[PDB]
Protein backbone atom coordinates (compact mmCIF):
# COMPACT_ATOMS: atom_id res chain seq x y z
CA UNK A 1 0.00 0.00 0.00
CA UNK A 2 1.15 3.43 -0.70
CA UNK A 3 1.23 5.55 2.77
CA UNK A 4 -0.30 8.35 3.07
CA UNK A 5 1.87 11.40 1.36
CA UNK A 6 -0.65 13.17 0.20
CA UNK A 7 -2.55 14.19 3.22
CA UNK A 8 1.05 15.82 4.89
CA UNK A 9 1.54 17.76 1.35
CA UNK A 10 -1.62 18.61 -0.19
CA UNK A 11 -3.54 19.19 3.43
CA UNK A 12 -6.36 21.53 3.60
CA UNK A 13 -4.61 22.87 6.32
CA UNK A 14 -1.14 22.97 8.19
CA UNK A 15 -1.19 24.04 11.88
CA UNK A 16 1.09 26.73 13.44
CA UNK A 17 4.97 25.84 14.04
CA UNK A 18 4.21 26.69 17.96
CA UNK A 19 2.20 23.53 17.83
CA UNK A 20 3.20 21.39 14.86
CA UNK A 21 2.04 17.90 13.78
CA UNK A 22 3.40 14.84 13.90
CA UNK A 23 1.70 12.16 12.15
CA UNK A 24 3.69 9.04 12.40
CA UNK A 25 4.19 6.97 8.97
CA UNK A 26 4.62 3.18 9.40
CA UNK A 27 4.03 0.10 7.62
CA UNK A 28 3.79 1.22 3.94
CA UNK A 29 5.90 1.55 0.50
CA UNK A 30 7.18 5.16 1.09
CA UNK A 31 7.83 6.60 -2.28
CA UNK A 32 9.98 9.64 -2.48
CA UNK A 33 10.22 9.45 -6.44
CA UNK A 34 6.69 10.68 -6.86
CA UNK A 35 8.03 13.29 -3.72
CA UNK A 36 11.46 14.67 -5.33
CA UNK A 37 10.50 14.67 -9.05
CA UNK A 38 8.27 17.62 -8.56
CA UNK A 39 8.85 21.16 -9.17
CA UNK A 40 6.83 22.66 -6.19
CA UNK A 41 9.40 21.90 -3.30
CA UNK A 42 11.52 24.98 -2.69
CA UNK A 43 13.67 23.66 -0.01
CA UNK A 44 13.97 19.60 -0.68
CA UNK A 45 17.75 19.84 0.73
CA UNK A 46 18.42 17.96 3.31
CA UNK A 47 20.42 15.91 6.27
CA UNK A 48 21.88 12.71 6.94
CA UNK A 49 20.50 10.86 3.92
CA UNK A 50 20.81 11.93 0.16
CA UNK A 51 17.47 12.53 -1.19
CA UNK A 52 17.96 10.51 -4.18
CA UNK A 53 18.51 7.04 -2.38
CA UNK A 54 15.83 7.53 -0.05
CA UNK A 55 13.47 5.32 -2.08
CA UNK A 56 16.11 2.49 -1.62
CA UNK A 57 16.00 2.29 2.33
CA UNK A 58 13.52 0.97 4.56
CA UNK A 59 13.14 2.80 7.62
CA UNK A 60 11.91 1.80 11.21
CA UNK A 61 9.56 5.11 11.63
CA UNK A 62 9.03 7.51 9.58
CA UNK A 63 7.98 11.02 10.75
CA UNK A 64 5.79 14.19 8.88
CA UNK A 65 5.96 17.30 10.94
CA UNK A 66 3.61 19.71 9.27
CA UNK A 67 3.48 23.28 9.67
CA UNK A 68 3.59 26.50 8.03
CA UNK A 69 6.09 28.97 8.42
CA UNK A 70 7.29 33.00 7.60
CA UNK A 71 9.31 32.85 4.31
CA UNK A 72 12.76 33.79 5.68
CA UNK A 73 12.35 31.51 8.51
CA UNK A 74 13.00 28.22 6.91
CA UNK A 75 16.41 28.63 6.63
CA UNK A 76 15.69 27.94 10.81
CA UNK A 77 14.56 24.48 10.17
CA UNK A 78 17.98 22.80 9.78
CA UNK A 79 20.23 20.74 12.22
CA UNK A 80 22.28 23.06 14.52
CA UNK A 81 20.76 26.32 13.50
CA UNK A 82 19.77 29.02 15.74
CA UNK A 83 17.13 31.71 15.36
CA UNK A 84 13.42 32.65 16.80
CA UNK A 85 11.75 29.56 15.20
CA UNK A 86 14.39 27.47 16.31
CA UNK A 87 15.11 28.08 19.21
CA UNK A 88 11.48 28.84 21.08
CA UNK A 89 9.01 26.91 18.60
CA UNK A 90 10.38 24.15 16.60
CA UNK A 91 14.23 22.67 17.17
CA UNK A 92 15.85 20.20 15.08
CA UNK A 93 18.41 17.38 17.08
CA UNK A 94 21.36 18.20 15.77
CA UNK A 95 22.35 14.27 14.61
CA UNK A 96 18.98 15.15 12.24
CA UNK A 97 18.36 11.89 10.16
CA UNK A 98 15.57 12.87 7.79
CA UNK A 99 14.55 15.13 4.96
CA UNK A 100 12.68 18.97 5.13
CA UNK A 101 10.78 20.07 2.48
CA UNK A 102 9.24 23.16 2.10
CA UNK A 103 6.70 25.37 -0.44
CA UNK A 104 5.16 28.52 -1.06
CA UNK A 105 1.88 29.04 -0.22
CA UNK A 106 0.07 32.04 -1.13
CA UNK A 107 -2.50 31.24 -2.92
CA UNK A 108 -3.30 28.94 0.09
CA UNK A 109 -2.35 30.34 3.73
CA UNK A 110 -2.62 34.03 3.08
CA UNK A 111 -6.08 35.16 2.20
CA UNK A 112 -6.82 38.92 0.83
CA UNK A 113 -6.60 41.34 4.03
CA UNK A 114 -4.45 39.32 5.87
CA UNK A 115 -4.59 34.84 7.64
CA UNK A 116 -4.31 35.65 11.09
CA UNK A 117 -4.26 31.83 11.85
CA UNK A 118 -0.75 31.10 11.95
CA UNK A 119 1.20 32.40 15.44
CA UNK A 120 4.47 31.75 16.24
CA UNK A 121 5.97 31.29 20.16
CA UNK A 122 8.01 34.90 20.20
CA UNK A 123 8.78 34.25 23.83
CA UNK A 124 10.13 31.41 26.03
CA UNK A 125 11.83 31.68 29.51
CA UNK A 126 14.07 28.68 27.60
CA UNK A 127 15.70 27.20 24.51
CA UNK A 128 13.57 24.43 23.40
CA UNK A 129 14.56 20.60 23.66
CA UNK A 130 15.00 19.17 19.97
CA UNK A 131 11.35 17.75 18.70
CA UNK A 132 9.64 19.60 21.42
CA UNK A 133 6.02 21.59 21.77
CA UNK A 134 4.76 23.70 24.11
CA UNK A 135 1.16 24.89 23.67
CA UNK A 136 0.86 26.97 26.51
CA UNK A 137 -0.48 30.48 27.60
CA UNK A 138 1.34 31.54 30.47
CA UNK A 139 2.05 35.15 30.24
CA UNK A 140 6.21 35.70 30.00
CA UNK A 141 7.87 37.00 32.30
CA UNK A 142 10.58 39.55 30.68
CA UNK A 143 11.41 42.38 33.52
CA UNK A 144 12.63 42.05 36.90
CA UNK A 145 8.90 41.87 38.22
CA UNK A 146 6.84 39.02 38.65
CA UNK A 147 3.56 39.92 36.81
CA UNK A 148 2.00 36.78 36.78
CA UNK A 149 -1.17 38.15 35.53
CA UNK A 150 -2.67 40.80 32.94
CA UNK A 151 -0.45 41.73 30.10
CA UNK A 152 1.38 44.64 31.36
CA UNK A 153 4.68 46.35 30.47
CA UNK A 154 7.49 43.31 30.24
CA UNK A 155 4.54 41.10 30.54
CA UNK A 156 4.08 39.46 26.87
CA UNK A 157 1.63 36.99 25.55
CA UNK A 158 4.03 34.71 24.29
CA UNK A 159 2.84 34.14 20.62
CA UNK A 160 2.32 36.26 18.01
CA UNK A 161 0.23 35.99 14.23
CA UNK A 162 2.51 36.12 11.21
CA UNK A 163 -0.03 38.08 9.59
CA UNK A 164 0.15 36.45 6.19
CA UNK A 165 -1.36 39.50 3.51
CA UNK A 166 -0.91 38.58 -0.05
CA UNK A 167 0.77 41.86 -0.53
CA UNK A 168 3.63 40.69 1.25
CA UNK A 169 6.79 39.53 0.24
CA UNK A 170 9.01 36.26 -0.18
CA UNK A 171 11.02 37.21 3.16
CA UNK A 172 7.47 36.94 4.43
CA UNK A 173 5.21 34.86 2.66
CA UNK A 174 3.83 31.55 4.21
CA UNK A 175 6.31 29.27 3.52
CA UNK A 176 4.35 25.34 3.85
CA UNK A 177 7.16 23.00 5.67
CA UNK A 178 6.82 19.18 6.21
CA UNK A 179 10.00 17.80 8.31
CA UNK A 180 10.85 13.79 7.50
CA UNK A 181 12.43 11.98 10.00
CA UNK A 182 13.56 9.04 9.92
CA UNK A 183 15.74 6.19 12.39
CA UNK B 1 11.54 47.30 -16.37
CA UNK B 2 9.65 44.13 -15.97
CA UNK B 3 6.43 47.02 -15.73
CA UNK B 4 5.08 49.03 -18.45
CA UNK B 5 3.90 52.70 -18.54
CA UNK B 6 3.18 54.94 -21.47
CA UNK B 7 6.42 57.29 -22.09
CA UNK B 8 5.19 60.49 -21.08
CA UNK B 9 1.80 61.61 -19.88
CA UNK B 10 1.37 65.24 -18.94
CA UNK B 11 -1.20 68.37 -19.08
CA UNK B 12 -2.36 72.24 -18.40
CA UNK B 13 -2.99 73.13 -14.64
CA UNK B 14 -5.99 72.13 -13.29
CA UNK B 15 -6.63 68.78 -15.24
CA UNK B 16 -6.63 65.47 -14.37
CA UNK B 17 -4.23 63.08 -16.07
CA UNK B 18 -4.25 59.24 -15.89
CA UNK B 19 -0.61 57.83 -15.55
CA UNK B 20 -1.01 54.03 -16.12
CA UNK B 21 0.79 51.08 -15.13
CA UNK B 22 -0.23 48.13 -16.70
CA UNK B 23 2.11 44.20 -16.54
CA UNK B 24 1.54 40.56 -16.31
CA UNK B 25 -0.51 38.93 -13.67
CA UNK B 26 2.16 37.63 -10.88
CA UNK B 27 3.23 41.72 -10.60
CA UNK B 28 -0.01 43.36 -10.80
CA UNK B 29 -2.35 40.76 -11.49
CA UNK B 30 -1.27 38.10 -8.05
CA UNK B 31 -2.77 41.12 -5.87
CA UNK B 32 0.73 43.20 -4.64
CA UNK B 33 0.34 46.71 -3.70
CA UNK B 34 1.23 49.22 -6.87
CA UNK B 35 3.42 52.33 -5.56
CA UNK B 36 4.30 55.32 -7.13
CA UNK B 37 7.63 57.48 -6.88
CA UNK B 38 8.24 61.25 -7.05
CA UNK B 39 11.98 61.55 -8.62
CA UNK B 40 13.06 65.06 -9.16
CA UNK B 41 15.40 65.41 -11.25
CA UNK B 42 18.68 65.44 -9.17
CA UNK B 43 17.07 63.81 -6.42
CA UNK B 44 16.37 60.50 -4.65
CA UNK B 45 12.96 58.72 -5.16
CA UNK B 46 10.04 59.94 -2.74
CA UNK B 47 6.69 57.40 -2.40
CA UNK B 48 3.77 59.37 -2.42
CA UNK B 49 1.48 56.52 -2.85
CA UNK B 50 0.17 52.73 -2.42
CA UNK B 51 -3.09 51.46 -3.51
CA UNK B 52 -6.55 53.15 -4.18
CA UNK B 53 -6.09 55.62 -1.45
CA UNK B 54 -2.92 54.60 1.04
CA UNK B 55 -1.08 57.98 0.69
CA UNK B 56 1.87 58.87 3.02
CA UNK B 57 2.08 61.15 5.99
CA UNK B 58 2.56 64.32 4.21
CA UNK B 59 1.61 64.92 0.98
CA UNK B 60 -1.28 66.50 -0.77
CA UNK B 61 -4.21 64.43 -1.44
CA UNK B 62 -4.29 65.30 -5.38
CA UNK B 63 -2.47 61.60 -5.95
CA UNK B 64 -5.21 59.43 -5.58
CA UNK B 65 -5.16 55.78 -7.27
CA UNK B 66 -6.69 52.65 -8.46
CA UNK B 67 -6.37 49.13 -9.36
CA UNK B 68 -7.99 47.66 -12.78
CA UNK B 69 -7.51 43.99 -14.16
CA UNK B 70 -3.86 43.88 -14.52
CA UNK B 71 -3.12 47.65 -14.16
CA UNK B 72 -3.32 50.78 -11.82
CA UNK B 73 -3.47 54.55 -12.37
CA UNK B 74 -1.89 57.78 -10.44
CA UNK B 75 -5.35 60.04 -10.97
CA UNK B 76 -3.45 63.32 -10.29
CA UNK B 77 -6.80 66.38 -10.49
CA UNK B 78 -5.81 69.69 -10.79
CA UNK B 79 -1.66 70.08 -11.90
CA UNK B 80 0.25 73.10 -9.83
CA UNK B 81 4.04 74.08 -10.39
CA UNK B 82 5.36 71.36 -7.65
CA UNK B 83 4.29 68.59 -9.34
CA UNK B 84 7.29 68.28 -11.87
CA UNK B 85 8.61 65.15 -11.36
CA UNK B 86 9.51 61.95 -13.05
CA UNK B 87 7.15 58.77 -11.56
CA UNK B 88 7.65 55.04 -11.47
CA UNK B 89 5.23 52.90 -10.74
CA UNK B 90 6.10 49.22 -8.90
CA UNK B 91 4.69 46.24 -7.83
CA UNK B 92 6.25 42.85 -6.76
CA UNK B 93 7.03 39.93 -8.55
CA UNK B 94 6.76 36.60 -7.14
CA UNK B 95 7.63 34.45 -9.91
CA UNK B 96 9.21 31.56 -9.07
CA UNK B 97 13.09 32.16 -8.53
CA UNK B 98 12.82 36.06 -9.27
CA UNK B 99 10.89 37.66 -6.00
CA UNK B 100 11.82 40.98 -6.95
CA UNK B 101 10.29 43.86 -6.92
CA UNK B 102 9.79 45.42 -9.98
CA UNK B 103 10.02 49.27 -11.31
CA UNK B 104 8.07 51.52 -14.07
CA UNK B 105 9.44 52.47 -17.52
CA UNK B 106 8.88 56.54 -16.28
CA UNK B 107 6.19 58.76 -16.83
CA UNK B 108 7.22 62.46 -17.08
CA UNK B 109 4.68 64.88 -15.49
CA UNK B 110 5.13 68.74 -16.84
CA UNK B 111 2.56 71.44 -16.25
CA UNK C 1 13.02 58.91 10.70
CA UNK C 2 14.32 56.31 8.07
CA UNK C 3 18.09 56.65 7.09
CA UNK C 4 19.75 54.43 4.12
CA UNK C 5 22.86 56.61 3.36
CA UNK C 6 25.64 54.55 1.10
CA UNK C 7 29.37 55.23 0.91
CA UNK C 8 32.13 53.48 -1.16
CA UNK C 9 30.38 54.40 -5.42
CA UNK C 10 33.22 56.03 -7.55
CA UNK C 11 35.28 55.74 -10.94
CA UNK C 12 36.65 52.73 -11.55
CA UNK C 13 37.96 51.53 -14.59
CA UNK C 14 35.79 48.86 -16.48
CA UNK C 15 36.76 45.89 -15.86
CA UNK C 16 37.33 46.78 -12.54
CA UNK C 17 35.94 46.58 -8.87
CA UNK C 18 34.32 48.03 -5.72
CA UNK C 19 32.07 47.72 -3.02
CA UNK C 20 29.07 50.10 -2.15
CA UNK C 21 28.12 49.77 1.52
CA UNK C 22 24.05 51.17 2.88
CA UNK C 23 24.23 52.20 6.28
CA UNK C 24 21.12 52.16 8.01
CA UNK C 25 19.10 53.63 11.34
CA UNK C 26 15.65 54.29 12.44
CA UNK C 27 14.17 50.81 11.93
CA UNK C 28 15.23 47.42 12.39
CA UNK C 29 17.49 46.13 9.58
CA UNK C 30 17.44 42.52 10.31
CA UNK C 31 13.57 42.61 9.90
CA UNK C 32 12.90 43.63 6.68
CA UNK C 33 14.70 43.12 3.47
CA UNK C 34 16.77 45.33 1.19
CA UNK C 35 17.07 46.33 -2.16
CA UNK C 36 20.08 47.56 -4.28
CA UNK C 37 18.53 49.35 -7.34
CA UNK C 38 20.54 51.66 -9.26
CA UNK C 39 19.45 54.85 -11.99
CA UNK C 40 21.53 55.43 -15.00
CA UNK C 41 21.80 58.93 -16.07
CA UNK C 42 19.03 59.53 -18.45
CA UNK C 43 17.02 56.16 -17.96
CA UNK C 44 14.68 54.71 -15.53
CA UNK C 45 15.22 52.55 -12.39
CA UNK C 46 16.63 48.93 -12.97
CA UNK C 47 16.26 46.99 -10.08
CA UNK C 48 19.80 45.29 -9.80
CA UNK C 49 20.08 43.27 -6.46
CA UNK C 50 18.04 42.07 -3.36
CA UNK C 51 18.42 40.58 -0.20
CA UNK C 52 15.80 39.68 2.74
CA UNK C 53 15.77 40.19 6.37
CA UNK C 54 17.17 36.76 7.45
CA UNK C 55 19.36 36.60 4.15
CA UNK C 56 17.74 33.53 3.29
CA UNK C 57 16.33 34.74 -0.27
CA UNK C 58 19.18 36.14 -2.49
CA UNK C 59 17.96 37.12 -6.06
CA UNK C 60 20.01 39.03 -8.80
CA UNK C 61 18.83 40.89 -11.97
CA UNK C 62 19.62 39.46 -15.14
CA UNK C 63 21.65 41.52 -16.56
CA UNK C 64 23.81 41.14 -13.38
CA UNK C 65 23.28 37.72 -12.81
CA UNK C 66 26.77 36.13 -11.52
CA UNK C 67 28.45 39.39 -11.55
CA UNK C 68 27.48 40.74 -7.93
CA UNK C 69 27.41 39.92 -4.99
CA UNK C 70 25.08 41.51 -2.37
CA UNK C 71 25.87 40.82 1.59
CA UNK C 72 24.11 41.56 4.02
CA UNK C 73 24.71 42.21 8.18
CA UNK C 74 22.18 41.80 10.18
CA UNK C 75 23.91 43.53 13.16
CA UNK C 76 26.12 46.01 12.15
CA UNK C 77 23.31 48.32 10.82
CA UNK C 78 24.98 47.94 7.52
CA UNK C 79 23.93 46.53 3.64
CA UNK C 80 26.81 45.79 1.27
CA UNK C 81 27.31 44.66 -2.69
CA UNK C 82 30.19 43.42 -3.91
CA UNK C 83 31.32 45.03 -7.82
CA UNK C 84 32.84 43.23 -9.99
CA UNK C 85 33.80 43.21 -13.92
CA UNK C 86 32.06 46.28 -14.77
CA UNK C 87 30.42 46.69 -17.82
CA UNK C 88 29.40 49.59 -20.09
CA UNK C 89 26.07 49.93 -18.86
CA UNK C 90 26.42 50.36 -14.87
CA UNK C 91 27.29 53.60 -15.16
CA UNK C 92 24.47 55.21 -12.56
CA UNK C 93 23.54 56.67 -9.62
CA UNK C 94 23.28 53.14 -6.94
CA UNK C 95 20.47 53.95 -4.29
CA UNK C 96 19.76 51.48 -1.31
CA UNK C 97 15.88 50.70 -0.63
CA UNK C 98 14.27 49.15 2.21
CA UNK C 99 11.09 46.74 1.88
CA UNK C 100 8.56 46.98 5.08
CA UNK C 101 6.44 44.57 6.92
CA UNK C 102 3.03 46.20 5.59
CA UNK C 103 3.53 45.70 2.05
CA UNK C 104 6.98 44.63 0.99
CA UNK C 105 7.02 46.59 -2.00
CA UNK C 106 6.76 49.54 -0.19
CA UNK C 107 10.74 51.24 -0.57
CA UNK C 108 12.50 53.59 1.42
CA UNK C 109 15.13 55.27 -0.56
CA UNK C 110 18.94 56.15 -0.13
CA UNK C 111 20.12 59.55 -1.22
CA UNK C 112 22.25 57.27 -3.87
CA UNK C 113 25.98 57.26 -4.45
CA UNK C 114 27.31 57.75 -8.04
CA UNK C 115 29.47 54.95 -9.90
CA UNK C 116 30.70 55.53 -13.14
CA UNK C 117 33.30 53.03 -15.22
CA UNK C 118 34.67 54.14 -18.93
Amino acid sequence: NLCPFGEVFNATRFASVYAWNRKRISNCVADYSVLYNSASFSTFKCYGVSPTKLNDLCFTNVYADSFVIRGDEVRQIAPGQTGKIADYNYKLPDDFTGCVIAWNSNNLDSKVGGNYNYRYRLFRKSNLKPFERDISTEIYQAGSKPCNGVEGFNCYFPLQSYGFQPTNGVGYQPYRVVVLSFE
Amino acid sequence: PMLTQPPSVSGAPGQTVTISCVGSSSNIGAGYEVHWYQQLPGTAPKRLLSGNSDRPSGVPDRFSGSKSGTSASLAITGLQADDEADYYCQSYDSSLSLSAVVFGGGTKLTV
Amino acid sequence: EVHLVESGGGLVKPGGSLRLSCAASGFTFSNYAMNWVRQAPGKGLQWVSSITGSSSFIFYADSVKGRFTIVRDNAQNSLYLQMNSLRDEDTAVYYCARERDDYDTRLDWGQGTLVTVS
